[PDB]
């Protein structure tokens, strides 16, 4: 359910500070700019394990899933665009 | 009971390494165990841990603790450690995640009842003052349940977010500490917070001392290499206490740099040149570009002292049983309450956690709480039922949030708390600045009592959780502050500008914050190992 934004917001609370900075602002600022397909892909990304999410975000490997890759690239691009988190 | 009641032998609040190891042991002993976690267990801050003769280990730990580490607790850890770890093997790195994954899988197998995405609110007491469970909310539905228990085990982890910069995940809001405090249960050594002098400003991701080892150095807003003033010989390679303090004096006297990272000092690396940076610090280059949004090859890395580990917490026995004191100043167990992991102060870390022992204590003392639970339940005896008003007492705080839509923004209150704590109670601790700080903290906590909750919805209301978390940051911060002002010496991670020396005559002891009067006292450091003579100071 892509409209259940409250649910997805909780899935952005991680066990690493680096992911909190990388995912929560992205979700808060960028989620509504996403298409329906992108939104579903972001939800599936958050099911992945914290150390994988960190590594992929750091260009240390990549998921074996073309959709998740483009979502990682999206988060990276958008996070570089926003600059440091207030 | 108006409120729905779920009854278990044990209720474990927290599913990191410590709480999951305990829950696995409790369930393996034949007893019914509920496991509560506000996040899915593999997203506990334990996930961030990397990297993977016992008397030597003990010695290093006692020494590293600056001799307020309890020697009996440390002996138990160092002796039992290897057995404890292999028991798990017999069932960024993946070392944190694998520990969590294994313990999660095992808990399911042994029929632990897991309550994932449930938020514990407050401990439930009976008329005798024993702990008989907690109230918790289902994050999915907003349902509130009384988890009735013979043993309630706090395993909620750290609370780095009382400060402006932490390495800790944002889930680390000191909920177990707040819960203990509001129930009247004391907390120990809350001045003992491990800081790193340089985390990335606005992130908290640590920047290795190796950057300074390689020739890097710190700048203030005028480009002055200010460590030459504070440490003429050691400069930027001075003790971490000195480098960290000096950064915060600089910030608080107005010479900090600022910008979208907030206040900071600049860690200049670019004079080293491109090839040695890429050769000798290639990780720092990628960390800086991603989380500082600067390229060290061209710009300094904005940095600030950053909170890492909570050595303080709920004082416990090796058995996990939480302690308080009576008016004779003697230890007495709090019936029905237990603590394991970073939330606890068993006190294997004393005044400074030592690398690897933070994962080790999770398993050793997680397991020990589980191993001894039945005996501990037998020790406390049958506890009287909580009455309806006992349960309603544990909902009072929640109810105040749910009846305040207009009032002060909690986000602003959180930022004010964190600034106050960072300025006055992190790495710069001085008596006059702390006296002011303590009064500022009383102002901030009067404001929290008129703080609003905008979102009145029941289902996945995160704002309500974040509000409830702030009450715990506030309690954890005030306890730390009062403790820091109390200890008039410098020992380990607690560094005082006005009292720079270690004082074993007066202060070879634990600090103990007593919530009922918010006042302080001392407690003895155990100097009585069983297998081994004591290590003297
Ligand atoms: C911050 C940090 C710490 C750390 C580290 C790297 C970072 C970035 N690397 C380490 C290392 O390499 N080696 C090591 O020995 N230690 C390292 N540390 C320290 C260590 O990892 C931690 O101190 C330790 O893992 C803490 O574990 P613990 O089991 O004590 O607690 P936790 O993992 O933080 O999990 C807490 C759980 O509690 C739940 N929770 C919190 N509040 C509530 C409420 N209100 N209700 C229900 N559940 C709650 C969380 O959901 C979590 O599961
Ligand atoms: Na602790």
């Amino acid at each position: 359910d892509i409209n259940n934004k409250a649910r997805i917001h909780w899935a952005c609370r991680r066990g690493m500070r680096e992911l909190d900075i990388s995912i929560m602002p992205f979700f808060e600022h960028e989620y509504d700019s996403l298409s329906d397909d992108e939104k579903r892909i972001f939800i599936r990304l958050l099911e992945c394990d914290d150390p994988d999410l960190f590594n992929w975000l750091m260009n240390h490997g990549k998921p074996a899933d073309a959709e998740l890759e483009m979502m990682v690239r999206l988060i990276q691009t958008r996070n570089r665009e926003r600059g440091p988190v207030a | 009971m108006k409120l729905p009641v779920r009854e278990f032998d044990a209720v474990v609040i927290g599913a990191g390494g410590a709480g999951m190891r305990a829950a696995l042991q409790i369930s393996q002993s034949g007893q019914t165990c509920a496991l509560l976690s506000k996040v899915f267990p593999t997203r506990s801050h334990t996930v961030s841990a990397q990297g993977g003769n016992w008397e030597w280990h003990m010695y290093d730990t006692v020494k590293g603790s600056d001799y307020i580490g309890d020697q009996d607790a440390i002996e138990y850890m160092c002796k039992t450690g290897p057995e404890a770890i292999l028991e798990l093997e017999h069932m960024a790195d993946r070392t944190g995640h694998a520990l969590l994954h294994t313990l999660y899988q095992q808990n399911l197998k042994n029929h632990t009842t897991i309550f994932s995405e449930w938020y514990a609110l407050d401990l439930v007491k009976n008329q005798d003052g024993a702990v008989v469970g907690c109230t918790a909310l289902c994050i999915e539905t907003g349902e509130v349940v009384y988890f009735k228990a013979r043993a309630t085990v706090l395993a909620t982890g750290g609370a780095g977010r009382i400060y402006q910069s932490t390495t800790n995940a944002h889930i680390n809001t000191g909920d177990g500490v707040g819960m203990a405090i509001r129930a009247g249960v004391p907390v120990q050594d809350m001045e003992m917070w491990q800081f790193h002098p340089t985390g990335i400003a606005g992130a908290g991701v640590l920047v290795t001392e190796g950057c300074r080892g390689e020739g890097g150095y710190l700048l203030n807003k005028h480009g002055e290499r200010f460590m030459e003033r504070y440490a003429p010989n050691a400069k930027d390679l001075a003790g971490r206490d000195v480098v960290a303090r000096s950064i915060m004096i600089e910030i608080r006297e107005g010479r900090g740099c600022d910008g979208p990272w907030g206040p900071h000092a600049k860690l200049k690396l670019d004079h080293l040149g491109k090839e040695v940076l890429e050769s000798r610090l290639p990780g720092i280059l990628e960390l800086s570009r991603t989380f500082a949004h600067v390229d060290p090859v061209k710009e300094p890395i904005p940095v600030i002292p950053t909170c890492h580990y909570m050595m303080g917490g709920i004082p416990t026995k090796v058995t996990g049983q939480a302690l308080t004191v009576n008016e004779k100043g003697e230890d007495v167990v709090v019936p029905g309450l237990f603590a394991v992991g970073e939330i606890a102060c068993v006190s294997v870390h004393g005044a400074n956690r030592l690398g690897g022992n933070s994962l080790l204590d999770l398993v050793v003392f997680g397991r020990a709480a589980g191993l001894h639970l039945q005996e501990s339940i037998a020790e406390q005896g049958a506890l009287r039922d909580a009455s309806e008003s006992d349960v309603e007492a544990s909902l009072d705080r929640l109810n105040r949030w749910n009846n305040n839509r207009n009032g002060e923004d909690p986000v602003a209150i959180r930022k004010a708390l964190q600034e106050c704590m960072q300025h006055n109670f992190s790495v710069f601790r001085e008596g006059d600045a702390m006296a002011k700080g303590l009064e500022q903290l009383k102002v901030i906590r009067e404001r929290l009592k008129n703080a609003r909750l905008d979102d009145t919805s029941s289902e996945f209301n995160t704002q309500r959780v974040e509000c409830l978390e702030l009450d715990n940051l506030m309690e954890t911060a005030y306890a730390t502050a009062v403790s820091a002002n109390f200890r008039t010496e410098s020992r380990g991670a607690h560094s005082r500008f006005d009292f720079p020396d270690r004082d074993d005559e007066n202060w070879l002891c634990h600090s103990l914050y007593l919530p009922e009067s918010e006042s302080m006292t001392r407690r003895s450091v155990n100097m009585e190992p069983k297998l081994r003579p004591a290590f003297p100071p």
